[PDB]
């Protein structure tokens, strides 16, 4: 302890002299007695001894921690708070205090200066580079942004992006639910307010997806994006006047929302936002099967793909209602460019539909194989 | 946890003199558990298990699923890997998750580290069934040559409503070969080349109606005469738009030079099944 004090008094990079310090303590047999001696010698600080005494106090934790004498560390923490208050508070040594706080070890327990750094203009100064050799300083900065000082996202960006995404998503959901808290008839009068609220909710959801992206929350960003797309559809509804809407729809109301814009390119939004699965055969019984709007089917086709099994199954949905003579060509509206042999071959017999039968099974190169398609 | 480890070490210290091998095995396992406790402690999750809750295996896979629900793909993945809990399925799950978002380059980079393709070049099956699901999960949402780029943001609610009106123009205008030519199709085929084969590359372009480059690759990949037998005749028994098909078969070699048995084995599948009437034309 005397030698350490003498070397410090003589001294009266920062990561370089750490070894010069430690290798002295290495001379000891069991470091606990050395820690006791160093703690006792710490009281020998000279008049105005600040710079050397900083390293002196710093060594106390580096000693007491590796062996974990809890009471010793407790008195050490008391010593650290005392160094902060009795001397450092009058010393105003910002850099020395910062280095000490870095060397806190129990920097998890640095409440005595935690708000001080922000009050000491260290909040943006917390973004000092080359001060995180192990990266823990920035992590503690993030922890402080989460707990000690929540709200100023600027210092947050300077220093969890998932936390920001969740907060923005919560704000967007609150904005979306505020409109739904009132009746549709009551809320329809304030159309401009609806458009503005939809714009704000869309911005909040976009920020949520972006902060999830900065958080690498790919699926969460996607969910925020789907919420934003629904909010934008409601924004057009409140702005372009589409009182036939789909936003904030329940499962039961999903079919009605699809009925708001029945065509596939017009009906995809309700299914996407509320994760609703339309009755492909039963719903498709009304898209083209009875109306012929295989243009809505083409909206689906450029939007998605329907299987041949669904093609042979849609006959059931068509037969499940009163199929007008129009309904035949209505379902077949998209049948020209098709190729399916076996399922259509069975279906034609299922209804004696000589139309497509003559359409396909007539070509000798094709009507010679219609036997293998149907009777084969 | 440091003191916990030290105490466990002392437990081993007292165990060494004991001479009970089974006791030593139990102690080593408990050491493993303490290490895993520390490993989890590196994460600081919403909830953590008891040691008795860790003293049982089932909870390992329990956490394997839980962290998957916790979206800690990297952290949970590393934890499970240290645990001896494999997470290639979690890698594919992350792949699908970014697929729902579009971190496709990073997703591909992470998935190549966990790529499990079928080495057999004749894989007429899922091969990597992960690829089998991923191909659909990707190609179900093709971005064709619509006029809207992947960087259009400020499109007002009117622009969005006009997009709703014009949505069908994105992929209907995408042509037959454009189904294969898409940069989206480029990515899908790249993933295929990563962990898939042509046996399904034919069908993927088939449901999107990409044929010419499909035949070009089929020759380039040497589609088997049995492949051009089944995947043609059985689809032909299901399609029969073969006006283009016999033409393309001749397009391989009009002089019957480089296009020998591809439809010959299909004719085996047909006439062996006594299907010959249009085999006359073929």
């Amino acid at each position: 302890a005397e030698e350490v004090t003498r070397e410090l008094l003589t001294s009266s990079n920062p990561t370089e002299e750490s070894q010069t310090f430690l290798q002295l303590t290495t001379l000891c047999q069991d470091r606990t007695l050395v820690g006791m001696k160093l703690l006792d010698k710490i009281s020998s600080v000279p008049h105005g001894e600040l710079s050397c005494t900083t390293e002196l106090l710093i060594l106390a934790h580096h000693c007491f921690t590796l062996t974990c004498h809890m009471e010793g560390i407790i008195r050490v923490l008391q010593a650290a708070h005392m160094l902060t208050d009795n001397h450092l508070a009058p010393s105003e040594e910002y850099g020395l205090v910062v280095r000490l706080l870095t060397g806190i070890g129990r920097y998890n327990e640095m409440t005595y200066i935690f708000d001080l750094l922000h009050k000491k203009h260290y909040f943006e100064v917390l973004m000092r580079k080359k001060l995180d050799p192990s990266g823990t300083l920035k992590t503690a900065l993030l922890d402080y942004i989460k707990r000690c000082r929540p709200g100023d996202s600027e210092k947050h960006n300077m220093i969890m992006c998932r936390e920001i995404g969740e907060n923005h998503e919560a704000a967007a959901r609150i904005q979306l639910k505020l409109i739904e808290s009132q009746p549709w008839e009551d809320s329809l009068k304030d159309g401009h307010q609806l458009k503005q609220l939809l714009l704000k909710a869309l911005t909040l959801m976009l920020d949520a997806a972006e902060s999830y992206a900065k958080d690498s929350c790919v699926r969460q960003a996607q969910h925020c994006q789907r919420l934003t797309k629904l909010i934008t559809l409601q924004i057009h509804f409140l702005n372009t006047g589409q009182n036939t809407m789909l936003i904030n729809l329940g499962r039961h109301k999903l079919m009605d929302c699809i009925l708001a814009l029945p065509r596939f390119y017009q009906a995809s939004i309700v299914a996407e936002a509320y994760d609703f699965v339309p009755d492909w055969a039963e719903i498709l019984y009304q898209q083209v099967i009875l109306k012929g709007d295989f243009n809505y089917l083409e909206e689906f086709k450029q939007q998605r793909l329907l299987k041949s099994s669904i093609f042979e199954e849609i006959s059931k949905k068509y037969k499940q209602h009163q199929p007008t003579d129009m309904v035949m060509e209505n379902l077949k509206k998209l049948l020209t460019y098709c190729e399916d042999v076996y399922l259509y071959y069975k279906l034609a017999y299922e209804h004696k539909f000589y139309e497509i039968v003559n359409v396909l099974l007539k070509d000798p190169q094709t009507g010679c194989c219609l036997k293998d398609m149907l009777a084969g | 946890t440091d003191i916990m480890k030290q105490l466990l070490f002392s437990a081993k210290m007292m165990f060494v003199k004991a001479g009970q091998s089974q006791d030593l095995a139990l102690c080593d396992s408990y050491i493993s558990k303490v290490d895993v406790l520390n490993i989890l402690v590196a994460a600081a999750y919403r909830h953590v298990p008891s040691l008795d809750q860790i003293l049982q295996p089932a909870a390992v896979t329990r956490l394997r699923n839980q962290l998957l629900e916790a979206e800690y793909y990297q952290l949970g993945v590393e934890v499970s890997t240290k645990t001896g809990l494999d997470t290639t399925g979690a890698w594919h799950a992350w792949g699908m998750a970014c697929l729902k978002a579009g971190n496709l380059t990073a997703a591909r980079e992470k998935f190549s580290r966990c790529l499990k393709p079928p080495f057999d070049l004749n894989q007429l099956n899922h091969g990597s069934r992960l690829v089998q699901d991923v191909v659909e999960y990707l190609e179900s949402t093709v971005r064709p040559f619509v006029s809207l780029q992947d960087d259009d943001y400020f499109a007002t609610l009117r622009e969005l409503e006009a997009t709703l009106r014009t949505q069908s123009l994105s992929l209907a205008v995408i042509p037959e070969g454009k189904i294969m030519n898409n940069t989206y199709y480029q990515e899908c085929l790249f993933y295929l080349h990563n962990y898939s084969t042509n046996l399904a590359i034919i069908s993927f372009y088939v449901r999107h109606s990409c044929l010419r480059e499909a035949l070009l690759h089929l020759l380039n990949k040497e589609s088997p005469p049995e492949v051009f037998i089944e995947g043609i005749f059985q689809p032909s028994y299901k399609s029969g738009k073969l006006h283009t098909l016999e033409n393309l078969l001749e397009s391989i070699d009009p002089t019957l030079e480089s296009w020998g048995k591809y439809l010959i084995a299909a004719c085996q599948h047909l006439q062996k099944k006594n299907y010959y009437h249009i085999l006359y034309e073929l």
